[PDB]
């Protein structure tokens, strides 16, 4: 089940929400919260619906009365006559999946770097051999944020993360680092929550 | 016809018998139209038919003197949309029998407008090209006041009637031609719909198999609709009566045209249908229910401004119009002109109406995306503390019945639930639904909250989100999303035992949190002066009213300004905005008054914006700034009380 | 019985009667037609109907 994304939405409108189908290879190649790109085509769908109101019958064309005791009205003569309704539903039938903004052009270091292009890797590789990369990335990162380089140093090294970590004995060692933003109204707080999403 | 393919119209129902009988000339069974005269009459009305009194505003390109819809025709010929919207009352005026055949008959008569439309322009246009054959719309027929009057006698005519758009459905596909195919020998063939049903071959044209013929449901054809959830809004209220929901459907062409809390009059076809005592039995009740097939929205309104979707159409404004409201513009009083005709009844409230005005025009919306910013908001919203009786409920009123797409709530009449969203269950699909609340259904719009202190914080909360990003973030046990509620709130506050004291300081009396109070970037406080003069005007002005600018220029002036005026900080401006709001921070810094932070230099950047816009600018300047410093200063009576004490 | 809607409990399979007094009935009678005896080939049978 897909929803319609927020850059779409038209004034005081609810996403329409739409279920797609995929088929074969790309049975897996969805997981939730993924901006997902299907390509595909629209199909219909027979529905069991629950309206209340008859539409759109489908019965056979030819022409057959009952006899008396067996007369096509009621039950009988609808099923005898083979009346349906034709309720459909809009589904989506995916034959590919591919994520909206592709990140490059099991995981580890090496998959990483083999997944991402040449001049991807030579770019992460430069910039990770560049000096200052720490003020370099909270500037970048924060370019409309004054001060509080505290705030984005922390938020940086909590982007980064730590190592999480497993004891002998089952117990784990939190390698995850959590931030917690007090302070004044109108202190950029809400705006580096909202950086940090976007 | 020119080859055109001639589409259904699924909001003319299932077509009847058509049964011709003659009276002794030719009518329609059970009916007094006879499709040869209709179409007769139609055609002559389109040939000739010339609007006196149309005014040159009322119809945009448009000449008063050759026959109104031949140039109608023209256009369509010009565009490749085939349609036609035709005035029900241009028809009652040429020709009044045919006006009350087309109401009491509109799924005969409507086919014969069309046939008559369709002859005309191909006999004008050998060829232009369109998909299908034109299609008339009849609007603008006698309202409806009251739905609730409408009578068994009134089913299946063209009626008319006004409300807001509580909810739109999904797109529903419905059968218009089936598709069935050999299950032996792949024989294939077309059944179209005939009178709300589809004959199954039951044996094949080619192998002569019985039965073999099976459906291809991915291969027939459909065509579009949509459930639409309508509030009524009846001019005539009877004592006792509540709020009226109708049931809409839209086909084709009309679906998703407008969005919920749109204000729309709706011309349609009064259907009533039975209710099957199950979904699954086809015993059906000796009662039916009512909705409207709709065959027309018309979104213009006279005592409410300009929507969304007409100031986006480019020809909303003849030349002459924009010349005029430009002149309007370079008159030098305009702000005070536009201010003062702002709510023309309410007795010089200037800098209320002057904030009012702002707030209707809005800053200028800006595209942070790029920055990794978030999204700004450039709406304005006002907070008026006054003490009962000070009018504010008066100016709210006012504008959530001048504005489109206003919502209003007072006191604890309201739920954050009710407010941002919920679930309930549809009762005509016995589906799940979501329905939207107050602050999405006024999204592009203006949501006016009054009794705004008695709005226990349990919702109250809510409001930070929609006034500090626009958007509103429901994460439910079953859906997660963020609706988009780019309101602007006019909220009104009364202070703290419904008397402004004159010993406590601003804040003290107000009794909002400055988390809250920060977001709002105009409040006005709406305090007695026991003056002699101002008494006596006021007795004069109401006594007045108990014995006795134009709306248009300002609807006008307001959609021209929308349309194609984004004011733009100067660097002067910016300067000035710079020195504004260290000294209003400075001035801020005391005890009691209302603190400022960066949130009011937002506020002092969407003040001037707005002004610009009021000026037609398209430049933000230095008198913009100052303006906005000035407003924002008289708000909350900053001048008139001292850095200490209120 | 197709009129079983005038109550939920249910009649039985095969429940009709034919009521006598209520028949339109005519006369019918059966005759046994033999070839003509001129028509009839030289060694041969008279067919019948
Ligand atoms: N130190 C700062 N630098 C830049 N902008 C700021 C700063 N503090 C506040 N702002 C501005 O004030 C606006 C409101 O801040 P907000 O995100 O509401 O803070 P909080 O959520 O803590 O009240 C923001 O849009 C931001 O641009
Ligand atoms: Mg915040
Ligand atoms: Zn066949």
């Amino acid at each position: 089940r897909i929803q319609e994304t927020q850059a779409e939405l038209p004034r005081g409108s609810i996403p329409r929400s739409l279920e797609v189908i995929l088929r074969a290879e790309a049975v897996e190649s969805a997981q939730a919260g993924d901006k997902c790109d299907f390509t595909g085509t629209l199909i219909v769908v027979p529905d069991v619906s629950k309206l209340s109101t008859p539409g759109a019958r489908a019965e056979t064309n030819s022409r057959v009365s009952g006899v008396d005791g067996y007369e096509t009205e009621g039950i009988r003569g609808l099923r005898a006559l083979g009346v349906r309704d034709l309720s459909y539903r809009l589904v989506f039938l995916a034959c590919c999946v591919a994520p909206t903004n592709p990140r490059f052009g099991e995981q580890t270091a090496e998959s990483i770097k083999n997944q991402m292009t040449v001049k991807e890797w030579e770019k992460v590789f430069e910039m990770s051999q560049d000096k200052n990369l720490y003020h370099n990335l909270c500037t970048s990162l924060f370019p409309t944020i004054h001060g509080n380089d505290e705030v984005k140093r922390g938020v940086l090294l909590m982007l980064f993360g730590g190592v999480p970590k497993t004891t002998g004995e089952g117990t784990s060692l939190r390698g995850d680092i959590n931030v917690c933003i007090v302070g004044d109204p109108s202190t950029a707080k809400s705006q580096f929550l909202k950086h940090v999403e976007e | 016809v020119r080859g055109t393919p001639v589409r259904q119209r699924p909001d003319l129902g299932s077509a009847q018998k058509g049964l011709q009988v003659d009276l002794q000339k030719l009518v329609i069974w059970g009916t007094d139209v006879n499709v040869a005269a209709c179409k007769e009459n139609f055609q002559r009305f389109l040939q000739r038919f010339i609007d006196p009194l149309a005014k040159e505003e009322e119809n945009v390109g448009i000449d008063i003197t050759e026959p109104l819809y031949m140039q109608r025709l023209g256009e369509i010929n010009v565009i490749g949309e085939p349609f036609l919207n035709v005035n029900c009352e241009h028809i009652k005026s040429f020709d009044k029998n045919l006006y009350r055949q087309l109401i009491s008959y509109p799924q005969e008569v409507i086919p014969t407008f069309d046939m008559a439309v369709n002859e005309i322009f191909f006999d004008r246009y050998p060829d232009s090209i369109l998909e299908h054959q034109i299609q008339v719309r009849p609007f603008n027929a006698l309202k409806t006041k009251n739905m609730r009057n409408l009578n068994p006698e009134d089913i299946d005519q063209l009626i008319t009637i006004s409300g807001m758009v509580i909810r739109t459905s999904q797109l529903i596909p419905e059968m218009q031609e089936a598709f069935f195919q050999c299950q032996v020998c792949a024989h294939t063939t077309r059944v179209e719909m005939d009178r709300g049903r589809i004959a199954e071959p039951s044996v094949c044209g080619r192998c002569h198999t019985t039965h073999s013929m099976a459906l291809i449901h991915n291969r027939s054809l459909f065509s579009d609709k949509q459930m639409i959830k309508l509030q009524e809004s009846p001019e005539d209220m009877p004592a006792g009566q509540t709020p009226h929901t109708v049931i809409l459907f839209a086909h084709n062409d009309l679906v998703d045209k407008v969005q919920p809390g749109d204000r729309v009059n709706v011309t349609g076809i009064y259907r009533a249908v039975p209710i099957r005592v199950n979904p699954r039995v086809s015993n059906v009740k000796s009662v039916y229910k009512t909705h409207i097939d709709v065959i027309h929205y018309r979104k213009t309104d006279a005592k409410r401004l300009h929507g969304l979707d007409e100031e986006a159409e480019q020809k909303l404004f003849s030349e002459k119009r924009v010349e005029l409201l430009k002149e309007l513009s370079r008159k030098p009083d305009i702000y005070e002109r536009l201010a003062s005709a702002l709510a023309p009844s309410i007795y010089e409230h200037e800098d209320i109406k002057k904030g009012i005005l702002l707030q209707l025009f809005g800053g200028t919306r800006k595209d942070f995306s790029h920055t990794g910013r978030g999204k700004f908001r450039a709406e304005i919203n006002i907070l008026l503390c006054g003490d009962p009786g000070t009018s504010k409920s008066q100016l709210l009123q006012y504008v959530y019945n001048l504005v489109p797409r206003g919502q209003y709530t007072s006191g604890k009449g309201s739920s954050a639930v009710g407010l941002t969203a919920y679930v309930m269950k549809d009762p005509e699909t016995r589906q799940l639904v979501l329905q939207t609340g107050a602050l999405v259904l006024s999204d592009n719009g203006i949501c006016c909250i009054d009794e705004f202190d008695k709005m226990n914080e349990s919702t109250r909360s809510v409001l930070h989100e929609v006034m500090e990003q626009q958007t509103l973030s429901i994460a439910k046990a079953g859906i997660i999303c963020q609706l988009n509620a780019r309101t602007s709130v006019l909220a009104a506050a009364n202070p703290i035992e419904s008397q402004w004291n004159p010993k406590k300081t601003t804040i003290e009396n107000i009794q909002l949190p400055h988390t809250l109070l920060s977001r709002f970037d105009l409040i006005f406080l709406m305090l007695d002066p026991q003056d002699e003069a101002y008494d006596r005007r006021l007795a004069h002005h109401l006594v007045a009213l108990y014995y006795q600018l134009d709306m248009a220029v300002l609807k006008d002036y307001i959609a021209y300004a929308h349309s194609t005026i984004m004011p733009r900080l100067s660097e002067e401006a910016s300067q000035a905005l710079i020195e504004a709001y260290v000294d209003m921070r400075k001035i801020g810094s005391s005890r009691g008054m209302v603190s400022a932070y960066p949130r009011q230099l937002e506020s002092l950047i969407r003040l001037a914006e707005a002004h610009a816009k009021v000026r037609l600018s398209n430049k933000v300047e230095a008198i913009d700034v100052e303006e906005a410093k000035r407003l924002h200063r008289e708000a909350l009576k900053q001048s008139a009380t001292d850095p200490r004490t209120g | 019985c197709n009129t079983d809607q005038a109550g939920r409990p249910k009649c039985p399979l095969d429940p009709y009667f034919i009521m006598p007094d209520k028949c339109k009935c005519v006369d019918f009678q059966t005759l046994k037609l033999q070839e003509l005896p001129d028509a009839v080939p030289h060694g041969e049978m008279p067919r019948h109907m």
